[PDB]
């Protein structure tokens, strides 16, 4: 048994078959698997021919847009000590990674960054989604616009003395036009003042009624000094048609933050084609847990 | 212009390969003036694909009505497949009755003689003259039916020159009526009593009618992928080589 | 399969023609239906 | 123009199967009859109507 | 026109295209036609796998059996002069071609020719239509059985002095059992005498009532002296299972034939699974026109 | 295609679910029919 089924010397068999059998079977599986591979490849090439290069066929799974943030906090918590410097390093490295893409050196020349209104403005249509007029042009977004959170003056961005910043960003969607709420009698309390039609408002608050008092002065920095996103940076034409495109950003400084206590801060954007979801806690709004323990 | 190939190739094989005659004269005439007319007269009712009131006026010296790009399709690619399907049904009919493909090459001289009442087949049987002629006529009938089957996919791939079928749509009621009538006429010419006496078309067994189906599906898939690279790739090889 | 194997040389072409005609007829009707469906 | 095109391939296929019928053995009566058959066979009866 | 469309020297074109175009088109048609050929071949191989080697799937187009004859007469007419020898040569060459297959030298040994009853007998079943018991065995048929038409005594077979022979033969059909008519009160006139159940009768006559008198003595030669085919040579198992098989034959001498006049002679076989056709003049019966003009 | 191109981000999943259920139901019925056809 043990020895024979391994090698017998009368029938010159190994493991059970002879030399010619292993060859017939190996050749059969090589041809079979080769045909399988060729068929799968052909059915994938017809797929490359079906879709378009400038536009995803289905855009229903990404609407309305989300709201992401830097830094990169795990479990949506930003906890760091004001004394130990090796506590907020993982945060600064991220913040820096995000802002490092808005360097002025990158935005230079006429293309593909054209100078746009220093004050919020309306939409700008650079034609259709075609290759006729080549690479489109995107508006320039300067770092300095963000006042106290730019890494140009205080590299740390605030984490050094108990005053952190949070750079909020709206998820890029192809052909998405942001629509802000109108001046009619129905509008949230907050939004009434400084209604600039051309700005999509972003406003943070406290999740619970108690935490209100423990949260200090939320100071928003942005284009034109408003707490929102200028409509002029839309719509987005996609990577293929608009490489070297920069999306607006909004800085938020949480000055006067109570020490040694977990604070739940919920930020929320407002607008017509903006809708929240009780399941996705990043659709339109976002939550952050801040605790400057020192 | 596509059905001319599966109509001339049989005589070319009759004189060259020396096999019995695949397609008869009374079958070519029934196709050219029967089946083909209604589906082709219905093609005229087809709607536009793009805005015709946008393109510039055609050029008289360069853009023609019938160019070589059409001949390359009808005479070169679709008609060829139609010929293969017809010959396939042919060999099937002769193989099921006793005449294998190896013994058909070189038989015409004795297959035609009116006084040889003993023609040995691949199995050793002895066939009289009228008996082998009945089988040849049943082969003409199935060849004609194979032509109708391939014309289905030809009328569908000819409906749109560029666009896909899943886009334009089968909203043309005359074309649908053409397909239905085209099939009813072939069944009528074969199954009606006294047709094998008047026109020489014998009834077919139900398993034969399915010998042309794969060729038709293939024609449909080939033209579908053809009308795809033209859309995605404007100005390429497929365009200056196959776009009518 | 024995002397009385006579069935091995018979085919019911009659029934085949009957069915083939019923089918041709049905297809013809359906065609007419589709053609006139809309003008009423 | 369409008629011209059609008649071109019909006479081309006929001259070719005549030279072929001479390389294989057929007599001149058959080669000539074959030529006439191929040309007429390449004519579409209903495309004009 | 004439010259340019043939060869221009600026674009380096011949007949209209350049060098690379003829190659792209030739390569495309080579690949296309190659795929076409491979597909047709595959669909023909599956067909070789569908059918059986020992039996045609359909046997309805050959029933009942025909009745062929030697010589090979064109338009079913046998006309020859008793003086000019170069008149009946085309006939003798055929007759000889047919009888040349029954030479005793060919039939020798135990296989595959076994000795069978010298007198008509019943059927013989050598099993089924399988390859189990190898090549079957067929009964021997001697030339000499045909008395005055054998080419062994008078090579010409009779055409030399105004007395011709006609070797009739029944078309070979696989698995076909000949069934003669029974002795019941309903039977043709002719068949009554010499009812040997084991013999399939063949009887010739005149097409028209007038010609009767002008036709002399029809002398049939056959197995056992009867005017028919012995049932023992059936059934036929097909070429693959019974190579070297000989079918019975019946000689017919038309003695006392009127000179210088066209005589229409119709020969007919009788039996249950035998049926004639008004369209096929060779199904079961046959017609011959004889005119011994001298 | 303009600001009011809102349709480009909507899909009628409701109607799709309704039809998919009608179809599932029909298939289930047909199955039962085939299963019990013969025991009556
Ligand atoms: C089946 O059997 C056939 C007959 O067999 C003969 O008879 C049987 C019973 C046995 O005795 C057997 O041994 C006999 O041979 C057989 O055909 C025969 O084949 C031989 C050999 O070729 C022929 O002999 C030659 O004959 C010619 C002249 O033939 C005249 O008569 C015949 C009709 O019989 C006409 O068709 C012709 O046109 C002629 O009018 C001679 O010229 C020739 O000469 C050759 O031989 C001599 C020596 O004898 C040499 O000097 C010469 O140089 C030549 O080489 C032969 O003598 C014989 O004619 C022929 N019979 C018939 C009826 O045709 C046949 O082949 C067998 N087949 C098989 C498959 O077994
Ligand atoms: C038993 C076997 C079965 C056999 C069955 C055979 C079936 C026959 C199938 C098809 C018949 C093919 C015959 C040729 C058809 C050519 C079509 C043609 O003549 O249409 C006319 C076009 C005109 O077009 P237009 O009006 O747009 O021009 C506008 C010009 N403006 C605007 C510049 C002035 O003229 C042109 O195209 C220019 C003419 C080009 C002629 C090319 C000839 C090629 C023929 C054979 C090649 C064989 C080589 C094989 C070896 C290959 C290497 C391995
Ligand atoms: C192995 C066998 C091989 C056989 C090979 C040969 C096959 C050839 C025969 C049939 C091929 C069938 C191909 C099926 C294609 C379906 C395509 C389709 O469904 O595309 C959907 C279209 C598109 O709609 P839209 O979005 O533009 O509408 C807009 C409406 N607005 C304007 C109101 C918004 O919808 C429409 O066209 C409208 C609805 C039309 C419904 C058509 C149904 C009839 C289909 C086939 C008829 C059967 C022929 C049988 C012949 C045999 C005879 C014996
Ligand atoms: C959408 C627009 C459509 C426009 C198309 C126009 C529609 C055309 C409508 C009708 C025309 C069809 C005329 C068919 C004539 C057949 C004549 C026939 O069968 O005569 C039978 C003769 C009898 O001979 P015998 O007395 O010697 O027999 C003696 C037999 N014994 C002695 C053994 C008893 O046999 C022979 O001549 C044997 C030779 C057979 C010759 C067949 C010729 C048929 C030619 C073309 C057929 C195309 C029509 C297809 C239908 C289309 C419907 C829309
Ligand atoms: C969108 C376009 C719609 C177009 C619809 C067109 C309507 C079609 C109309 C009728 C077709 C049904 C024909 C049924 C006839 C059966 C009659 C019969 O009793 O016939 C028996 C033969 C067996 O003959 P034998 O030689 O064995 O015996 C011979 C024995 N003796 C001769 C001794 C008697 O059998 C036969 O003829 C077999 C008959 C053929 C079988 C039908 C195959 C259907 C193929 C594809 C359809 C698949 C649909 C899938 C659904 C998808 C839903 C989403
Ligand atoms: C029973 C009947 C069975 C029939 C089955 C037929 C199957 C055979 C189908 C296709 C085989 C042919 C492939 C030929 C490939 C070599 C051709 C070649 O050398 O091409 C070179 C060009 C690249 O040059 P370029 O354009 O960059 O230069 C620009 C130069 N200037 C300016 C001239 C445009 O190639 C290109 O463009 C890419 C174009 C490649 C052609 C794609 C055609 C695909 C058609 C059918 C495939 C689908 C089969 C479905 C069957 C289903 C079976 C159940
Ligand atoms: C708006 C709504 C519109 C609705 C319109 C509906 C129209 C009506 C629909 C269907 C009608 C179906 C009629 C079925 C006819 C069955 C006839 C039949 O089963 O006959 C079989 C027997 C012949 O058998 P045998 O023994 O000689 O076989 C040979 C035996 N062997 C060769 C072995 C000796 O017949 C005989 O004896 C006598 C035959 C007498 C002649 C019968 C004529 C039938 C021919 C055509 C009528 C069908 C047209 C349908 C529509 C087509 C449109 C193009
Ligand atoms: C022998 C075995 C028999 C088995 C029979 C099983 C019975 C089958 C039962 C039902 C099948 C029919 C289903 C028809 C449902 C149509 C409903 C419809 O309205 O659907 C529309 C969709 C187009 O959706 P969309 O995304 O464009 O628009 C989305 C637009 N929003 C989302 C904004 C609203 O279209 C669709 O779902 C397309 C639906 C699929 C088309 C049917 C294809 C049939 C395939 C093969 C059958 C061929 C038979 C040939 C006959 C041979 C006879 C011998
Ligand atoms: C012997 C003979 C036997 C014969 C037996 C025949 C049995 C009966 C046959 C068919 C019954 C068909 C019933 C059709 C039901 C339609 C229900 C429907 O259309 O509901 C749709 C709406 C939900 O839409 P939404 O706005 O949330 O969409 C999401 C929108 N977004 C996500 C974008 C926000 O429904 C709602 O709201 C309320 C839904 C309430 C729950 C309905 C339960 C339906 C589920 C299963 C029943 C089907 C079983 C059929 C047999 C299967 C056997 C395995
Ligand atoms: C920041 O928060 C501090 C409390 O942490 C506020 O200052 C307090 O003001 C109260 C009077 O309302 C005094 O009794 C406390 O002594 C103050 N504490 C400190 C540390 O100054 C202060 O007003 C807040 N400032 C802003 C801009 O929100
Ligand atoms: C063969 O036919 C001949 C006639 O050609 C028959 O002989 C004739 O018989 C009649 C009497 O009935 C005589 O008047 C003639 O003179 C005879 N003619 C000849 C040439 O002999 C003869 O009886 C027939 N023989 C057979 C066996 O049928
Ligand atoms: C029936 C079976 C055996 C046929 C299998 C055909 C295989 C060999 C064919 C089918 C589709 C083909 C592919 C189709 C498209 C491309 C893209 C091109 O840029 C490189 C070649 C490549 C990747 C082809 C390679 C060959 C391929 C995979
Ligand atoms: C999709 C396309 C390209 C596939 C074409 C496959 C071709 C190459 C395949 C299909 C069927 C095959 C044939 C199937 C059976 C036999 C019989 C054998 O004794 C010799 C090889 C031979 C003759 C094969 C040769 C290769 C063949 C013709
Ligand atoms: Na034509």
């Amino acid at each position: 048994g043990w020895k024979k089924f391994l090698w017998d010397s009368e029938k010159k068999e190994f493991l059970g078959r002879t030399g010619s059998s292993w060859f017939k079977i190996f050749l059969f599986y090589l041809i079979f698997y080769g045909c399988l591979a060729g068929i799968f490849i052909g059915t994938i090439q017809v797929l490359l021919l079906t879709l378009s290069d400038f536009e995803p066929k289905y855009q229903d799974r990404v609407a309305p847009p989300g709201l992401s943030h830097a830094p990169y906090a795990i479990k949506t918590e930003i906890s760091f000590s004001i004394s130990n410097p090796k506590s907020y390093e993982s945060f600064v490295k991220s913040m820096h990674k995000l802002m490092d893409l808005y360097n002025e050196s990158s935005q230079a020349g006429n293309s593909p960054f054209e100078d746009c209104s220093d004050t919020p403005a309306d939409y700008i249509k650079r034609g259709d989604l075609d290759d006729s007029q080549g690479q489109k042009k995107a508006c320039r977004f300067s770092r300095m616009w963000l006042k106290n959170c730019s890494g140009l003056d205080d590299t740390t961005y605030g984490y050094a003395e108990g005053k952190p910043c949070v750079v909020a960003k709206l998820n890029r969607i192809i052909g998405f036009y942001p629509k802000p709420l109108k001046n009619t009698t129905d509008l949230p309390e907050e939004l009434q003042a400084n209604y600039n039609q051309y700005v999509l408002p972003l406003r943070c608050a406290a999740k619970r009624e108690e935490d209100r008092e423990k949260i200090g002065s939320i100071e928003y920095f942005g284009l034109g000094g408003y707490a929102g996103f200028p409509l002029q940076y839309y719509p987005y034409y996609g990577k293929r048609l608009q490489k070297k495109y920069l999306q607006p950003l909004l800085a938020i400084q949480f000055t006067n933050l109570t020490q040694n206590m977990e604070l739940r801060i919920e930020c929320k954007v407002y607008g017509e084609n903006i809708d929240y979801s009780e399941k996705d806690r990043f659709r339109g709004r976002f939550e952050v847990k801040i605790e400057v323990k020192s | 212009l596509t059905s001319n190939i599966p109509e001339i190739t049989p005589f070319l094989v009759f004189i060259i390969g020396n096999v019995p005659l695949p397609l008869g004269t009374v079958t070519i005439l029934c196709i050219d003036l029967g089946t083909d007319m209604v589906p082709a007269i219905s093609l005229a009712y087809e709607q536009a694909e793009s805005d015709i009131m946008k393109r510039q006026p055609r050029n008289p010296k360069t853009d023609k009505l019938v160019n070589e790009r059409l001949i390359s399709m009808a005479y070169g690619q679709i008609g060829m497949i139609q010929a293969l399907g017809g010959f396939f049904s042919y060999f099937v009919i002769l193989a099921e009755n006793g005449f294998l493909p190896m013994d058909l090459i070189g038989k015409r001289v004795r297959w035609d003689d009116r006084w040889i009442s003993d023609v040995e087949d691949s199995f050793g049987q002895q066939w009289t003259y009228e008996q082998r002629k009945i089988v040849e006529f049943t082969c003409h009938t199935s060849f004609f039916i194979s032509i109708v089957v391939v014309q289905w996919a030809d009328l569908i791939i000819c409906k749109t020159r560029r666009n896909s079928i899943f886009q334009q749509g089968m909203k043309n009621k005359i074309l649908i009526f053409g397909l239905f009538e085209e099939t009813a006429l072939a069944a009528f010419l074969s199954y009606c009593p006294g047709t094998d006496v008047a026109l020489r078309m014998y009834p077919l067994k139900p398993s034969w009618w399915f010998c042309a189906f794969p060729y038709s599906l293939i024609i449909f898939l080939y033209d579908e992928m053809r009308r795809f690279i033209i859309r995605r790739s404007p100005g390429g090889w497929v365009e200056q080589e196959t776009y009518y | 399969e024995g002397p009385d194997n006579d069935e091995r040389f018979t085919y019911d072409y009659y029934r085949l023609r009957v069915v083939g005609l019923i089918v041709a007829a049905v297809l013809c009707v359906i065609g007419i239906i589709i053609l006139l469906a809309g003008k009423c | 123009h369409f008629i011209h095109i059609i008649t071109g391939v019909a006479v081309f296929l006929g001259v070719s199967f005549f030279i072929l019928s001479l390389i294989l053995g057929y007599s001149w009566l058959e080669a000539v009859i074959f030529l006439i058959g191929i040309i007429v066979a390449n004519v579409p009866e209903g495309l004009l109507a």
